[PDB]
C-alpha cells in the first residue's frame, strides 16, 4: 500500500558578486495531514525592503491567512531588524492577532544577542565547510498589548494573580507556550528552551485604553542542528538586499491530501565555497529535522523534478546526486538517486546534495 | 375527509422516498453483492444465449422440421459459422449435423449458467461455504485457486479497488488463454498469425493474453494512485466505468460496421446473400373465404401460390432484402444505441455522486485533477461557453447545406440543382474512411459533430451543475436533489434543472444523431430533405454530384419508401403501430399538466364512489393516483425514447434497398 | 514475505440523551512485539457499578491477568471514585499485585486536582471543537502497604535508607517509577512529570503485622496532548452511569504477532456536537502517540472494517472519511481514505475522522 506525492523545484542564480536566487517549488501529497483537525488551510507572505544601506537597517513584513476547522485565523506582523554588532540584533515591530470574532495589537521592542560556545582557529582551518556550530541565543522582549476586549483584561488579570500564586511560573510556562506536538520538537531539533524571565509585568496608560505591558528575556540553546545559533549571519542578508525581496507561499489541507505552492527572490542562495567556487546554500537542517516528525506516517512514492537554472558561464564543477540530464546553462534532476534522497530528506534525513558551478 | 384525502398525496410526492427502480442501488449493496449480482446475471445470460442457439436449429437432430427464422440468432449466426458451429449448406445432413452442435452448445451454456448462477446466490448471501470441506472462504483475504494465487499474487487478495486492477487483469488473462485453449482443442482451428482468417483469432487470444498477464503484474505490484477518490465510493467508479464501457460500444459498433463488409468477413457476412430465410411475421400463404382443407384435402376451398400448405411462411431472397447488410445494422446499430446511452448514464449516475459530496462538503477535499480542475465557476462557463459556441457554429453550418440543397433540389426560389453544394464532399485526406466520398459524406461528419456537441450541453451540465450554476447562485438556490422537478413558477418558474432532467435532455437531443446513424447506415440520402421524389430536381442528384451508388430516400422521403415492406408485412405493422401508441402517450406525462390530472383524478375517484353508492350497497373508494412530474419525466423519456427506437428497428430490418446503379437525370 | 493485519471494529449507539454506546474491536497482526521478552499475554476486566445518585460515587474494578516469558502477573484494583468538584476528585480503594510466588496488598486515600493554565470566553466562543487545552495535575498519596514478606521489609528499610542518605531521591525516583521505555513515553505525549513529594514515610501497626506507610503528593503537566488532563470531566461520566458498564479486553504477543480482542458498553461514547448534533467521541490522543512508539517498525497492509449502527431515525449528516457503503441503519467503513486513515493512526498520526449524525 504506496501513495504517490508529485514536487517541482527551480533554482535561478545570477553572476558576479551577486547571491540573488530565485526559488520556485510545487508540491502534491496524497495521504492525510497529521493536524488533529481539518481541514486546514494556510496562505503566508514576506517582504524585505532595505530602508538605508550605511544602517543596514530593513523593513520585513509577514501575513499569515489562515482557515483551521472552518475558523479564520490571522497574525500580521511588521518589523525593523538591523546588525548592531556580530552577535546582537535589535528589531522594532508592530503586529495584529486576530482569531474569529477576537483581535488584539502588540508592539514589541527586542534585541537578540547569539553566542558560539567556542571560537577556533583550527576548526576554520581544517574544516572547509562546517555545518554544526555549538551555540544559544537571548531574546530581550518588550511586549506592549492594548487591554481593549473584556478577555483581554481577564488573561492579564490571570497572568498577574497566576504569577503571584505560582513560584513555578517561569518553568510551566514552557508548557504553554509550545502547545500539543510544539513541545515534542524542542527535544527532536536537539534544541533546549530555558525558563523565561519576567523583568517587569506593568500595566501603563496609552492614549487609546489601558495597556498591559511585559518585559521579558530568555534564552535558548542548540547543540548545532539549529540554524539560526548555528547559522546566524546567513539568515539576515541585509546588506546583500540591494533591492526588495519577497518569499509567497501557502498550502491548502485536508483529509485527502495537502497542496502546497511556494515561490521568491532573496539574496543568500550562493555563497562561496573556496577556490573560486560558488554553491547552493547548505539545506536547512530544522526544517528536514522538524518533518520527519509528520512524514513518517504514510508510506509513499516519489515524484520530484529539480530544475536549476545557472548564469551564463557558469558551469557546474560538481554535484552529488548527480544531475539526470543537462539542457546547455539549465541542469535538472530527476528520479534514480535524486529521487532517494528525496525520500531521506522528506522523512527527516539530513544527507548532504552539493553543487558547485564556477565560471 | 380532507386530512385522509392528504395522507395519500403525501402517500406520492416529489421528497425523497424508497422507490422501486432504486431498490439495486450502489449505495444500500456492499462489495460481495455487485461480484454476486454479476455472476448471477451471467448465468442468467448463458441461460439466454443458450436459446439463442435452440432456436438456431433449422432441422432437429431425429430429422424433423425445427424453427423458423428469427432475429435473435440471426445477429449471431455469422458468428458461429466464423466458429464452424453453425454451417451454411443447403445439404440436409449438414444442416442436421450442424443442428446437434447448437443443441450441445446449447446444453453445455446451461450447465456452466447454472454453475454462475449457484455461485451467484451464495456470495449474495455470504454464505460462501465449501460443500466439500466444510471450511468457509474470507472475501479480504483468500488464496486465489491456493497454488496459482502464491505464485503471481504472493498469496494475497487486494484489499482495495485500485489493488484489484493487477489481479483483475491477470483474471482476463485467464479468459483470453482460456478462449485460445477452445478455439485450438475443441473448435480446431490453430493459431496461425495472418490476419485473413479466424485462425488469426487463436493467436491473438494468446498474445492478449501475454499483455494482459504482464499488465495484470505490474498493476499488482504497482496499483494506479489515478482518481483515487473512487476506491471510497461504488457509484463513483461504477460511473467512470460505465463512462468508459459506452466509448468501447460505440467502438465496437464503428469497427463491426467497417470489418463485417470486408473481404475477409465475406464467407460469414456477404455469404448470407445466397441463403432463403423464412422469418417469423412475414406475409404467408393466404387462403380464400371458403376455404376448408379436409383429410382429402384441397375440396371446397382455393388458396394462394398452391406450391407451399395454407398458413405456412412464405420465403424471402436474401439478395433482394439485402440480408448481408441487415444484420450489419442490426448489430452495428445495437452497440452504439447501447454505447450512446452508457455514456449518458456514466455522467448521470457519476452526477449523482457529485451531488452527494458537495452537500457532505468532500468535493473540496478531492485532490485529483479530475475534480480539482473542475470546481471553478469561471473555468466551467468557459469549458461550456466553447462547446455551446461549438454546438452551434456547426448545427447552423450544417444545417444551412441540408436547408439549402432542399430549396435548390425543389426549385424553391427560382433555383437549380446547380446551386445547391453538390460540389461540397470531404477533403482528399479523409476521402480513405468512405466509399464513392460525397455531399453525403460531408454532412453526416458535421450532422455527428454538432449531434454529439449539443448533447454534450446536457452531459457538461450534469458535471458542473449538480448542487449549484452560476445562475442558482445568483439567485441564491441550492439543488438539494438529483430528482426534483422544478422550484415552482417563481423567476418566470425553473422546470427542468435538475441533473436527472438534464439526463433526460440528453436522451431526448441525442435521438438526432442517434437517428443520423439509422438514416446514414441504410443509404439513405443525409445531404438534402427530399432525395428521389418524383419532383423537379430530386432525381437529379445522382448525375449532377456523379454517385457511384444511389441512396434510397431523402430524410422525408425515407419514411414513404422505408414502409412499402412495413405495411406488406402482418408483424412489421405491428411494430409500427404499437411504437407510434407508446411514443405519443408520453406527450401526457412529459406536457406541463400535472396539476390538471389530479384534479380530474379527484373527479373520477369521487364520480366512482358516487355511482358505486347510488347504484350498489357497497362504498368504492379506489383513490385514483397520479404520478409526479418526477416520475412523469421518468416514464415520459421511457415512452418517448422506447417508441422511437420501437419504429427505428423497423427501418434496420425492413431491409437494406441501396442500390449500384445512379439514376439519370429524370430529363 | 509482505505482512499484514486484520481488524474489525463496532460502535452501537441508542437515542435521545443517551450517550451510551457499544463499542467491539477484533485485530490480528502478523509482526513480533517490541516487548524484549515473548511470549507475553494479558487480559484486562473493567467494570463500574453506580453507588448512588446524588452522592455522585461510583465502584471501579480492575484485573489484570498476564503471563510474561511463563511468569504469572497479576495486579488487582477495586476503588470509589466520585466527583467533589470541577477540578477535585477523591478515590478510596484497594488492591493486590501478585509476581510469581510473591503477592503484596494496598490500601489508598487519594485525591487528584485538574487546574487549566488559563479559561478564557473568546476560546469557548470561537472554538466548536476544542482539542488542545493546556493543564497540570496533582495526586495526593496515602499508600498502606502491610510488610508480611521479608522481601516487603528489605525493600521499606531500604528505600528509608536510601532516602535518609541520597537528596536526590524526589529526582532520581523518575528514573524507577517509568521503568524501560515507559520514560521515553512522557516526553513523546508532552508530558511532564514533576518530582514527587514524601509528606511522610512511617511504619504504623496493623492487626495482621507491621504496615509501611507512604503518604506522597506529585504532580504533571500536560502541554494540551495528554487526555486527561485537556479532557479530565469527559474520562468519568459517573452521572450518565443509570446502570453498570464494563469493558473487557486482551490479547495474545510472541514471536509471530499480537492477537487483541476488545469488548465493553460504557457512557460518553456520543457527546453534543452542536445545532442539534451528536458526534462519536473525538479519538483520544495519548493512545495514539503511544502506540506509534511501537507501530512503526513493520510495513504492513491494513484489512479493517468499521460497522456503525445509529438509533432508529438517526442518520449521519457528515463524515470523513466517508462510509464506504451504507447498509439500513447501520453504514460500513472499509477500504480507500479509511484504510489509509488506520494506517495514519496505527502509526502515531491523530488526524480527526468526525461522524455528525442528527435525528
Ligand atoms: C525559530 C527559532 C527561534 C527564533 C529565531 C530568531 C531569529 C533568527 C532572530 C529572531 C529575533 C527576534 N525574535 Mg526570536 N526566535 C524564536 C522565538 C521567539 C519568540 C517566541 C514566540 O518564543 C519571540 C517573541 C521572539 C522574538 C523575537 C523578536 C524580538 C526578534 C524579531 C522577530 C521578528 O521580527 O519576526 C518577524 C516575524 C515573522 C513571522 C517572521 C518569521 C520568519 C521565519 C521564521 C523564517 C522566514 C524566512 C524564510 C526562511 C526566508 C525568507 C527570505 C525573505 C527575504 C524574508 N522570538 C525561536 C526560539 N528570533 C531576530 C533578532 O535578532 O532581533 C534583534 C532575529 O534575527
Ligand atoms: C435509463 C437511463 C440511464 C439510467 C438512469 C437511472 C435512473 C433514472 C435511476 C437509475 C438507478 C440505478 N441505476 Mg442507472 N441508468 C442507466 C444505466 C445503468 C446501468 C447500465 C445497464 O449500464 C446500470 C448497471 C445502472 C445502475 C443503476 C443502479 C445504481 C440504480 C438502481 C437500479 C435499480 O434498482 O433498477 C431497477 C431494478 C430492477 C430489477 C428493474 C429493471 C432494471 C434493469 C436491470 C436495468 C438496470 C438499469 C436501469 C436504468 C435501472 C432503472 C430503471 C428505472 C425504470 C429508470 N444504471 C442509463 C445510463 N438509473 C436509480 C438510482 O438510484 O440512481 C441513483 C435511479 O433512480
Ligand atoms: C495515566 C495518566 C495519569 C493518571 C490519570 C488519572 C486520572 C484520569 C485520575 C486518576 C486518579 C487517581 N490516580 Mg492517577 N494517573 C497517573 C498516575 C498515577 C500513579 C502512578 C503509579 O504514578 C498513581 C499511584 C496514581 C493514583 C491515583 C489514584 C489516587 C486515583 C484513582 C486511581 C484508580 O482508581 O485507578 C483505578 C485502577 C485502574 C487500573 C484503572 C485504569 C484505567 C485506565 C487508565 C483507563 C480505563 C478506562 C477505559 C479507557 C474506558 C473504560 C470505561 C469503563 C466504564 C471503566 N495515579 C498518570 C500520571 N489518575 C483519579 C482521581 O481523580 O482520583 C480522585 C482519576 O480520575
Ligand atoms: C460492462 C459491464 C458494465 C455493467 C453491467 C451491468 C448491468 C447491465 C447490470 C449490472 C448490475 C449491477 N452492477 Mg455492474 N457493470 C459494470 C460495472 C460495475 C461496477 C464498477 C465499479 O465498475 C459496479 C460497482 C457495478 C455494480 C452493479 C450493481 C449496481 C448491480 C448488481 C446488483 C444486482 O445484480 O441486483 N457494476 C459495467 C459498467 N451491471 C445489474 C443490476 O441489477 O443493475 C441495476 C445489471 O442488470
Ligand atoms: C459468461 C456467461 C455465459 C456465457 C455467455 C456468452 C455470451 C454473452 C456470448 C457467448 C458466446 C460464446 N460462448 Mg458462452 N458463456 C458462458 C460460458 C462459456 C464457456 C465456458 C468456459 O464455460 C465456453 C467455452 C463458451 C463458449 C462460447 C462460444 C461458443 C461463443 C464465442 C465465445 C467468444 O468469442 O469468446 C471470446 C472471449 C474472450 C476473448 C474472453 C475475454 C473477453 C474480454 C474480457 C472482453 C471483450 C470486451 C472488452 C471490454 C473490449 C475492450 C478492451 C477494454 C480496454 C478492456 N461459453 C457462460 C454460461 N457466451 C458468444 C456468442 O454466442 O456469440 C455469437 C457471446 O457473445
Ligand atoms: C464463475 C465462478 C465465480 C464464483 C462463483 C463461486 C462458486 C461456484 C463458489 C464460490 C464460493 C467461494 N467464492 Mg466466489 N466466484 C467467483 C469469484 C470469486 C472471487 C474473486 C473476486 O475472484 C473470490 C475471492 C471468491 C471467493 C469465494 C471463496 C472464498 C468461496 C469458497 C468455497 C468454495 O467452494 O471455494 C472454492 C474456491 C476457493 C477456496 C477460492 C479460490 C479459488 C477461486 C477464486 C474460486 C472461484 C472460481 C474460479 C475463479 C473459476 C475459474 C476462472 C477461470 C478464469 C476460467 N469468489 C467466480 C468468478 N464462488 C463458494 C460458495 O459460495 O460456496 C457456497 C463456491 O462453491
Ligand atoms: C469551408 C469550411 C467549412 C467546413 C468544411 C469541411 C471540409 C471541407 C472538411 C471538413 C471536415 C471536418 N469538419 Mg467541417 N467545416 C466547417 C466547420 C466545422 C466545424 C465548426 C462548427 O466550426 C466543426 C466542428 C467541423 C468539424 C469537422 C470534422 C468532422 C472534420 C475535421 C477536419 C476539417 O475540418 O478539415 C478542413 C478544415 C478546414 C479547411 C477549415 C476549418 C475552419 C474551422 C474548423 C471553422 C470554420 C469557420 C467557422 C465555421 C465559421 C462559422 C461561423 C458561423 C457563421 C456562426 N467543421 C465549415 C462550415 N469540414 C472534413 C471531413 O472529414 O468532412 C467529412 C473535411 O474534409
Ligand atoms: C391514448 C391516449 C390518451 C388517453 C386514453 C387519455 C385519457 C385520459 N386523459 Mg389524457 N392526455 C393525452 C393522451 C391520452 N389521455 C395526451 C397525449 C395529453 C397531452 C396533451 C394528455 C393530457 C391530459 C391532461 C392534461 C388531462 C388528461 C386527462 C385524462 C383523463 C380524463 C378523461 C376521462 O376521464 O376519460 C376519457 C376516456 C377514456 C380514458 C377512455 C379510455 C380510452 C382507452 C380505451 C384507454 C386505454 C388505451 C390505452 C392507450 C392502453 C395502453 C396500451 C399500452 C401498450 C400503451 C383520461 C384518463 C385529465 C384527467 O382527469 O387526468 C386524470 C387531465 O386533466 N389528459
Ligand atoms: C448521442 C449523439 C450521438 C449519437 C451516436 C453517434 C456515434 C456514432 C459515431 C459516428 C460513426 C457512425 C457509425 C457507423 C460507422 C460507419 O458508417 O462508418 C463508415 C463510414 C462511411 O461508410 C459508408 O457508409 C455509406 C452509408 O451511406 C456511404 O454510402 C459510403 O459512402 C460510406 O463509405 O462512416 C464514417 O466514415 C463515419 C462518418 C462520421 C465521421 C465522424 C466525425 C466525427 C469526428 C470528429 C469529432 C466528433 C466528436 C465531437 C465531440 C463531441
Ligand atoms: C365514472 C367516472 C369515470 C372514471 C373511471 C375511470 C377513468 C379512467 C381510468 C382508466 C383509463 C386510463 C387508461 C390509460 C390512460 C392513460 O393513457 O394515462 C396516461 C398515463 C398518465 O397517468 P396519470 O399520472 O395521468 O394517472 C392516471 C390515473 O389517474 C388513472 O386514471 O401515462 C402513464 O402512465 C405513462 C406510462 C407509465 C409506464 C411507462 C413505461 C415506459 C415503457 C413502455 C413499455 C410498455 C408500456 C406498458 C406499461 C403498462
Ligand atoms: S408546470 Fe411543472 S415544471 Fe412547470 S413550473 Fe409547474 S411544477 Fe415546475
Ligand atoms: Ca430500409
Amino acid at each position: 500500500d504506496v501513495t504517490t506525492a508529485h514536487s517541482d523545484y527551480e533554482i535561478v542564480l545570477e553572476g558576479g558578486s551577486s547571491s540573488w536566487g530565485k526559488v520556485k517549488a510545487r508540491a502534491k501529497v496524497n495521504a492525510p495531514p497529521a493536524s488533529p483537525l481539518l481541514p486546514a488551510d494556510c496562505d503566508v507572505k514576506l517582504n524585505v525592503k532595505p530602508l538605508d544601506p550605511a544602517k543596514g537597517f530593513v523593513r520585513i513584513s509577514a501575513v499569515f491567512e489562515s482557515i483551521v476547522d472552518s475558523t479564520k485565523n490571522k497574525l500580521t506582523i511588521e518589523a525593523d531588524i538591523a546588525n548592531e554588532t556580530k552577535e546582537r540584533r535589535i528589531s522594532v515591530g508592530e503586529g495584529m492577532v486576530s482569531v474569529g470574532d477576537f483581535s488584539h495589537t502588540f508592539s514589541f521592542e527586542g534585541s537578540v544577542v547569539n553566542l558560539f560556545y567556542y571560537r577556533s582557529d583550527a576548526v576554520r582551518r581544517n574544516v572547509p565547510n562546517p555545518i554544526y556550530m555549538q551555540g544559544r541565543q537571548f531574546h530581550d522582549i518588550l511586549m506592549k498589548v492594548p487591554l481593549d476586549n473584556n478577555d483581554l483584561i481577564d488573561t492579564w488579570e490571570g497572568t498577574v494573580k497566576a504569577i503571584g500564586s505560582t513560584g513555578a511560573f517561569n518553568d510551566w510556562i514552557r508548557d504553554f507556550w509550545f502547545i500539543g506536538p510544539a513541545f515534542t520538537a524542542l527535544n527532536e531539533g536537539g534544541q533546549r528552551i530555558s525558563r523565561i524571565e519576567v523583568n517587569g509585568l506593568n500595566t501603563e496608560s496609552g492614549p487609546k485604553g489601558p495597556v498591559g505591558v511585559s518585559r521579558w528575556r530568555f534564552s535558548h540553546g542548540g547543540s548545532g542542528m539549529v540554524d539560526s545559533i548555528s547559522r546566524w549571519a546567513e539568515l539576515f542578508p541585509s546588506d546583500k538586499l540591494n533591492r526588495p525581496a519577497q518569499v509567497e507561499a501557502g498550502f491548502r489541507s485536508d483529509s485527502q491530501g495537502i497542496e502546497v505552492k511556494v515561490d521568491g527572490e532573496f539574496p543568500g542562495v550562493s555563497v562561496d565555497a573556496g577556490g573560486g567556487l560558488r554553491r547552493i546554500l547548505n539545506h536547512p537542517l530544522i526544517p528536514l529535522v522538524h518533518h520527519g516528525m509528520v512524514g513518517k506516517f504514510n508510506n509513499f512514492n516519489v515524484d520530484a523534478q529539480l530544475k536549476v537554472v545557472l548564469p551564463k558561464g557558469y558551469k557546474i564543477r560538481y554535484a552529488a546526486p548527480q544531475y539526470r540530464s543537462q539542457n546547455l546553462e539549465e541542469y535538472r534532476w530527476s528520479g534514480g538517486a535524486y529521487a532517494r534522497w528525496v525520500e531521506h530528506v522528506c522523512k527527516g534525513g539530513v544527507g548532504q546534495f552539493e553543487i558547485l558551478y564556477a565560471q | 375527509d380532507a386530512a385522509k384525502m392528504r395522507r395519500f398525496l403525501f402517500q406520492r410526492t416529489e421528497t425523497r422516498s424508497t422507490k422501486w427502480y432504486q431498490i439495486f442501488d450502489t449505495e444500500k449493496l456492499d462489495d460481495e453483492q455487485v461480484v454476486g449480482g454479476h455472476l448471477a446475471l451471467l448465468g442468467v445470460l448463458g441461460f439466454i444465449m443458450g436459446i439463442y442457439y435452440i432456436s438456431g436449429i433449422q432441422v432437429f437432430p431425429w430429422g424433423a422440421p425445427g424453427f423458423h427464422d428469427n432475429w435473435f440468432y440471426l445477429t449471431i449466426k455469422p458468428r458461429m459459422v466464423s466458429l464452424g458451429i453453425d454451417t451454411y449448406s443447403t445439404k440436409t445432413a449438414d444442416l442436421e449435423a450442424a443442428g446437434a452442435r447448437l443443441l450441445g452448445w446449447a446444453a453445455f451454456h446451461f450447465l456452466v449458467g447454472s454453475v454462475l448462477i449457484f455461485g451467484g446466490w451464495r456470495h449474495w448471501t455470504h454464505n460462501l461455504t465449501n460443500p466439500f470441506t466444510g471450511r468457509c472462504g474470507n472475501f479480504r483475504d483468500f488464496r486465489f485457486l491456493g497454488k496459482f494465487g502464491d505464485v503471481v499474487f504472493n498469496g494475497t487478495s487486494a484489499k482495495s479497488y485500485k489493488e484489484a486492477l493487477g489481479p483483475h487483469a491477470v483474471y482476463m488473462s485467464l479468459l483470453f488463454l482460456g478462449w485460445g485453449i477452445v478455439m485450438w482443442a475443441i473448435l480446431g482451428f490453430a493459431p496461425i498469425p495472418d490476419f485473413q482468417t479466424i485462425n488469426s483469432e487463436t493467436f491473438m487470444s494468446f498474445v492478449f493474453a501475454v499483455i494482459f498477464f504482464a499488465l495484470g503484474i505490474y498493476w499488482w505490484n504497482n496499483p494506479p494512485n489515478a482518481a483515487i477518490h473512487l476506491n471510497d465510493d461504488m457509484k463513483a467508479a461504477f460511473s467512470v466505468h460505465l463512462t468508459a464501457i459506452g466509448y468501447i460500444n460505440i467502438a465496437l459498433g464503428c469497427i463491426a460496421f467497417v470489418a463485417f463488409q470486408q473481404p475477409s468477413f465475406a464467407p460469414y457476412y456477404k455469404e448470407l446473400d445466397k441463403l432463403v430465410f423464412y422469418l417469423y411475421g412475414e406475409p404467408f400463404n393466404r387462403v380464400s373465404f371458403n376455404f376448408v382443407e379436409q383429410g382429402g384435402k384441397v375440396i371446397s376451398g382455393a388458396k394462394e401460390f398452391a406450391d407451399f400448405p395454407a398458413y405456412a411462411i412464405l420465403p424471402k431472397s436474401g439478395e433482394a432484402f439485402g440480408m448481408a447488410r441487415v444484420v450489419t445494422n442490426l448489430i452495428v446499430f445495437n452497440h452504439i444505441i447501447c454505447g450512446v446511452l452508457y455514456v449518458f448514464a456514466g455522467v448521470y449516475h457519476g452526477g449523482q455522486y457529485l451531488l452527494k459530496i458537495q452537500l457532505n462538503g468532500m468535493y473540496n477535499q478531492i485532490k485529483s485533477i479530475w475534480i480539482t480542475k473542475g470546481r471553478d465557476q469561471e473555468v466551467q462557463v468557459k469549458i461550456l461557453g466553447t462547446v455551446m459556441a461549438l454546438c452551434f457554429a456547426t448545427m447552423l453550418s450544417v444545417y444551412a447545406v441540408i436547408v439549402w440543397n432542399t430549396i435548390c433540389e425543389l426549385n424553391i426560389f427560382g433555383t437549380n440543382i446547380t446551386m445547391s453544394f453538390y460540389w461540397l464532399k470531404p477533403l482528399p485526406i479523409f476521402q480513405w474512411m468512405f466509399a464513392d466520398p460525397s455531399i453525403n459524406d460531408w454532412v453526416m461528419a458535421h450532422v455527428i459533430t454538432a449531434g454529439s456537441l449539443f448533447s454534450l450541453i446536457a452531459l457538461v451540465r450534469i458535471a458542473f451543475f449538480a448542487h449549484t450554476s452560476p445562475l442558482w447562485d445568483d439567485l441564491g438556490l441550492k439543488k438539494n436533489s438529483y430528482s426534483f422537478p422544478c422550484l415552482g413558477p417563481v423567476y418566470g418558474g425553473t422546470c427542468g434543472v435538475s441533473i436527472q432532467d438534464q439526463l433526460w435532455f440528453a436522451m431526448l437531443w441525442g435521438i438526432k444523431g442517434l437517428s443520423a446513424v439509422c438514416w446514414y447506415i441504410d443509404g439513405a440520402w443525409i445531404a438534402s430533405m427530399m432525395y428521389g421524389v418524383p419532383a423537379a430536381d430530386a432525381k437529379a442528384w445522382d448525375s449532377i454530384a456523379h454517385l457511384h451508388h444511389h441512396y434510397t430516400s431523402g430524410i422525408f422521403y425515407y419514411f414513404w419508401t422505408e414502409t412499402v415492406t412495413i405495411f406488406s408485412s402482418s408483424h412489421l405493422s405491428t411494430i409500427l403501430m404499437i411504437g407510434h401508441l407508446v411514443w405519443f402517450i408520453s406527450f401526457a406525462v412529459w406536457f406541463e399538466d400535472r396539476g390538471s390530472r389530479l384534479e380530474g383524478a379527484d373527479i373520477q375517484t369521487r364520480t366512482i364512489r358516487w355511482l358505486g353508492k347510488k347504484f350498489l350497497n357497497r362504498d368504492v373508494n379506489f383513490r385514483f393516483p397520479v404520478l409526479t412530474i418526477s416520475d412523469s419525466k421518468l416514464a415520459g423519456t421511457f415512452l418517448y425514447f422506447g417508441g422511437t427506437f420501437m419504429l427505428v428497428f423497423l427501418f434496420l430490418a425492413n431491409g437494406f434497398y441501396q442500390t449500384n446503379s445512379p439514376l439519370p437525370p429524370p430529363v
